[PDB]
């Protein structure tokens, strides 16, 4: 009564028989439908409506079953070819403002990911990723993102991996039919490394094939790769970190110099070509991770390293931290008959930036802040750092980048200072000593008088302070008497009396410790 | 030594390739070792002179020259004082001139650079020459059309360093009539379209000019050139996607420019205003991470232009909007910034109902539809994200902090947009006042309610003064710091203003989730409280809650938890009771 097509288009009769069919007790009305799974091939197909009442009462029946997915191969060669259809996918995505059947594309992903997991359907499971991170995403994305990224690693390639690799890259035919480019070409390298890193912590043939089917620019066609670059970059990268180790990968890189990973990262982020930061950086995030295990090559990894300082300009910091993160570490213990000819290379580079390339510097700086145990053993290379904490601290630092970077270098030589001790240029460490003293007490004015952060930076440095007293250090601190007088002095001027007074208060005490050390500074009190 | 190393080194054409590289190195030398007052000015005025012989001779190429402007560039790097920047002016100035808008090499890069590294002393009297300076910008900005009208199918980095050089060399001077020049250069500007590379940088020329054209955001100017402009914006969805860096700052330069009124207006007639965050705003294929600052330059240009856009343009805005509130891949920031755009458009929407026969009743359901949608994944994912890290009976944590901080405001701006939602649908499309709403939207509501009762638990986590958070007690009788007290009041004026009827059906479908919830989380108590304290909608309420709990009754004796929820609930009934008597 209610399937007849006059009924059945009808949105009350409709919704009717929706809630019927969705009740407990529907179990018979259920199974008068699964044993004629025929039915619905009539309707998925001005009669569009039966399309999406069908793909309604499939997704009813299959929720309330969740077993009748076997017996559905003749459904899902209709279901699956309305997913995969173009008209499908324009008549949803062109007119969307207040168009019906809104819930077509979740429940019909959802169908079709509840028969692929039941049976391991390759093409099935691949052209699924059509909406799971592109196309049209309206509640459509999580149901089935988190299954590939959590049930998929968990139980799918436990006896299979290499067959399912292989399958998965035979799917570039079956594929090339219908999607040419990474829309789904590049989704697919996420199903399967999710469960290659799972189970990374076994598959030879698929490591040789990989390197040899993608040949450098897929196709000697370089055009056609935008987005799908980076992400075989990264398929790249971690396949050499973690699942096969040199005992699998040297036997086919032993050709890097040839048209191996070598040559389809190297040309790419050398020359200027590829003006888009993420795939040359992911290049050259590839070679710091090869150089950091393997490819002991002719020194380029000198040239890797000048060409990742040189190039992170302005947006680069993520990739090129991570690329330094994996190298920094790989470069001095690889090139120990090297260590004077890297440092001198690297203050070489440091020297040749006379322009000061504001931007430029601040990464560096960032750069040898963050790996302070690598360079306790070059001291000499201070005073270049040292002159340019000095001229940041100056600048009107309204934004976060300068001064902050300031404190911190200075934490660094800090801690510098102590691992040499308890295993320096003197007047450069003074210096140092007293720009923390006045970048101390000048921060507190850079934020407003309350209500509002910046003072947790102050405190810290004034911690700083505190402690760079302790080690032998101190004596020459210098006094900073006239920068003193003008802050506090202020108050006099009942206008700017904010607490920076108080914070200027509180070295004047850490320095009235000092005294009480050593009381010469009584002759120093005058001003 | 330095004097007189430099000096005994002085060789012009004798050795060319490497002993201008080494007197290079001995001048950086120099440079990085410190000097004093009396070898100070004396190198300068010696340096000059050299200066000026080594670029009298020798005006793709890799010869001496390289090196020649490569030790210019290093006297540039130089700065070291500004007594003896005199004659370095007039030298810089004239070889500035020559030999531009070529394949040249970088010397005038560097030129620019020195340039705009020298006006910061405010010479006086150097106007006339950057004033002739000026006048070779009049030129080359006038002979764009001709450079790009000559080169067809059949470098280009010296417009965005002439341009940034004339911004700041105009910006820190006294203001003259010469920036009405540049205005007038502004209407000149060209607006028609490996050497594809070399059109690609000639774009970015143009985005540079549009850059400096910024001061459109400064002292009002005559701006009759709206066709220029427009072409300027259709260039931009014309530019390249590779470069993020550049579209970044062509994107600020953009929503710079809408930061006025007076520009404001002249968008929304524009194309039908069809150019929204459709692919054009954003990298069409190469990168999408700059999308945060488009989606807020476009939701604010929405907001203030939003009383003068007919029925297509919103629902096709809304269209373009509501998928990317439920995109994962952004910040809540950006979706708590989606929801008050929505909520602040759904009072427009239901004003202009009045006009074009209304259309806004479907609209506003479907809008209501995503809301929902979103109250019903964060309570389902986001719940579980800080459950999942709760520390029983007590850095990335700084962050999860603001994460849960970006939650506890999503909830109340989702509650927010629902009421003002609710307040739209129920006002519009004759109209009847108070009409009955249809099951569509009557289960719409069930669902609604039964998801934000579970999205409103997001206030049961606290911060500690060490960090980690902390989940709180099950029942405390508290104030809640009155965070959420007045969220679950709106939550509850949403249901108090719609149909009686309704009310009543929607409230028998989900009481028994209601009190399980309150059971689950007592601070959900108060939205009984606010039914049974609100006119027209106590007695409906009461009514159900009594007739829910009287066939519970024999429960009260199993457990104690349940048995002090419902005598609560008869305390509320009774308190209702002496309330509307």
């Amino acid at each position: 009564l209610f399937m007849m097509e006059a009924t059945l288009n009808d949105p009350q009769w409709s919704r009717m028989f929706m809630s019927f069919l969705k009740h407990k007790d529907a179990r018979p009305l259920r199974d008068v439908l699964a044993a004629n799974p025929n039915r619905f091939i009539t309707l998925l197909l001005m009669r569009l409506d039966l399309q999406f009442q069908a793909i309604k009462i499939i997704s009813i029946i299959v929720k309330n079953d969740d077993s009748w997915l076997a017996s559905q191969h003749s459904l899902v060669s209709q279901l699956r070819r309305v997913w995969v259809s173009e008209n499908f996918q324009e008549r949803h995505r062109k007119e969307n403002m207040a168009a019906t059947n809104w819930k077509e594309p979740k429940l019909l992903a959802y169908c079709l990911l509840n028969y692929c997991k039941r049976n391991y359907g390759d093409i099935e499971l691949l052209f699924q990723l059509l909406r799971a991170f592109t196309g049209r995403f309206l509640c459509n994305m999580t149901f089935l993102k988190e299954y590939m990224e959590e049930e998929i690693p968990k139980n799918y390639s436990i006896a299979q991996k290499r067959a399912l690799f292989f399958r998965f890259v035979d799917f570039n035919d079956p594929n090339f039919g219908d999607e040419l480019k990474a829309k789904v070409l590049q989704h697919i390298l996420n199903p399967a490394f999710l469960y290659s890193f799972e189970k990374g912590e076994d598959n030879p043939e698929s490591i040789t094939s990989v390197f040899i089917t993608k040949v450098l620019d897929p196709e000697k066609q370089a055009d056609m790769l935008d987005s799908l670059r980076i992400y075989l970059l990264q398929y790249a990268t971690l396949l050499v970190e973690h699942a096969p180790h040199h005992i699998h990968d040297n036997n086919k890189n032993r050709n890097s110099k040839l048209r191996r990973l070598m040559t389809f990262a190297w040309p790419c982020l050398l020359s200027k070509a590829c003006v888009d930061p993420a795939c040359k950086y992911s290049g050259h995030l590839l070679l710091a991770h090869i150089i950091a295990k393997f490819a002991i090559h002719k020194k380029i990894v000198l040239q890797v390293f000048h060409s990742l300082l040189k190039a992170h300009a302005m947006e680069a910091r993520a990739i090129v931290r991570q690329a330094m993160a994996i190298l920094t570490p790989a470069v001095p213990a690889r090139m120990e008959d090297g260590h004077q000819m890297l440092t001198h290379w690297t203050r070489k580079i440091i020297v040749e930036e006379g322009h000061t390339v504001p931007q430029l510097v601040h990464i560096l700086h960032l750069i040898v802040q963050h790996f302070k145990v690598y360079y306790p053993v070059r001291h000499h290379l201070v005073q270049h750092m040292v002159s340019a904490m000095q001229r940041l601290g100056f600048t009107p630092s309204v934004t976060i980048e300068q001064r902050r970077l300031a404190v911190d270098l200075s934490e660094v030589v800090i801690k510098w200072e102590l691992q040499r001790i308890k295993d320096i240029d003197k007047q450069h460490t003074d210096t140092v000593v007293n720009f923390l003293i006045r970048v101390a007490c000048q921060v507190n004015d850079n934020t407003n008088t309350a209500g509002s952060p910046g003072e947790v930076l102050s405190r810290r440095c004034v911690n700083l302070l505190k402690t760079a007293l302790r080690p032998d250090m101190w004596p020459k601190s210098e006094l900073k008497l006239q920068w003193f007088d003008k802050l506090l002095m202020t108050v006099e001027q009942p206008n700017q009396v904010n607490y920076g007074n108080i914070c200027t208060g509180l070295e004047v005490l850490s320095f009235l410790l000092t005294v009480l050390q050593s009381p010469a500074i009584l002759s120093s009190f005058k001003p | 030594k330095k004097y007189l190393q430099f000096v005994a080194a002085l060789t012009d054409v004798n050795t060319p390739d490497e002993t201008k590289l080494k007197m290079m190195q001995e001048v950086s030398e120099n440079f990085e070792n410190v000097t004093s007052s009396p070898q100070y000015s004396t190198f300068l005025e010696h340096i000059i002179p050299r200066f000026l012989t080594f670029l009298q001779d020798g005006e793709l190429q890799e010869k001496p020259a390289q090196q020649l402007r490569k030790l210019v560039l290093e006297i540039i790097h130089r700065i070291p004082t500004n007594e003896h920047l005199r004659p370095h002016t007039k030298n810089v100035l004239s070889v500035m001139f020559r030999f531009l808008e070529t394949e040249n090499e970088e010397n005038v890069l560097i030129c620019l650079r020195i340039i705009i590294e020298l006006h910061k002393q405010f010479r006086p009297p150097i106007t006339q020459e950057i004033h002739h300076f000026l006048d070779f910008v009049k030129q080359i900005y006038k002979e764009l059309p001709k450079v790009v009208n000559r080169y067809f199918e059949n470098t280009h980095s010296i417009i965005p360093r002439g341009s940034l050089s004339l911004k700041v060399l105009a910006e820190l001077p006294i203001i003259v009539v010469l920036m009405y020049q540049l205005y007038k250069l502004n209407i000149h500007n060209v607006v028609a379209e490996e050497l594809y590379a070399d059109f690609i940088a000639a774009q970015i020329k143009t985005l540079s000019f549009l850059a400096y054209i910024i001061r459109i955001y400064q002292e009002l100017v005559t701006k009759y050139s709206q066709q220029m402009v427009k072409g300027m914006l259709q260039l931009l969805s014309n530019c390249p996607a590779e470069t993020a860096h550049l579209r970044k700052e062509l994107l600020i330069a953009a929503k710079h420019i809408l930061t006025t009124e007076l520009r404001n207006q002249f968008i929304p007639c524009m194309d039908k205003l069809f150019d929204e965050s459709i692919l054009i705003g954003s990298g069409y294929t190469a990168r999408e991470t700059l999308r945060p600052l488009a989606y807020s330059t476009l939701a604010d240009l929405v907001h203030h232009v939003r009383q003068h856009l007919p029925l297509s343009d919103l629902s096709l805005a809304v269209q373009l909007f509501a998928k990317n509130i439920d995109d994962e891949s952004l910040p809540s920031s950006i979706q708590t910034m989606s929801c008050k755009l929505l909520l602040n458009l759904v009072d427009c929407i239901r004003s202009k109902s009045e006009q074009e026969s209304g259309n806004g009743r479907d609209v506003l359901m479907r809008m209501l539809e995503v809301f929902v949608l979103k109250f019903h994944t964060i309570a389902r994912y986001q719940l579980s994200a800080i459950f999942k890290k709760c520390k029983p009976q007590s850095d990335k944590e700084d962050k999860q902090t603001f994460q849960v901080t970006d939650c506890r405001s999503l909830v109340k701006t989702l509650v927010c947009g629902v009421k003002t939602i609710t307040w739209g649908i129920t006002s519009c499309k004759q109209f009847i006042p108070n009409k009955q709403l249809q099951p569509k939207e009557t289960q719409i509501y069930i669902k609604l309610v039964k998801y934000a009762m579970q999205a409103l638990d997001i206030y049961q986590v606290q911060i500690a003064g060490n960090g980690q958070t902390y989940i709180r007690v099950a029942n405390c009788q508290t104030v809640r710091m009155k965070e959420e007290k007045e969220v679950l009041e709106h939550f509850a004026g949403v249901f108090t203003m719609m149909n009686p009827l309704t009310f009543k059906e929607i409230f028998q479908t989900t009481v028994p989730y209601m009190v399980e919830r309150i059971s689950k989380n007592y601070a959900l108590q108060i939205v009984a409280n606010s039914f049974l304290a609100n006119p027209t909608t106590s007695a409906l309420f009461a009514t159900i809650l009594v007739e829910y709990l009287l066939d519970r009754l024999p429960e009260m004796g199993s457990n104690v938890e349940l048995s002090n929820l419902y005598l609560k609930l008869f305390k509320l009934v009774f308190g209702s009771v002496s309330l509307f008597a």
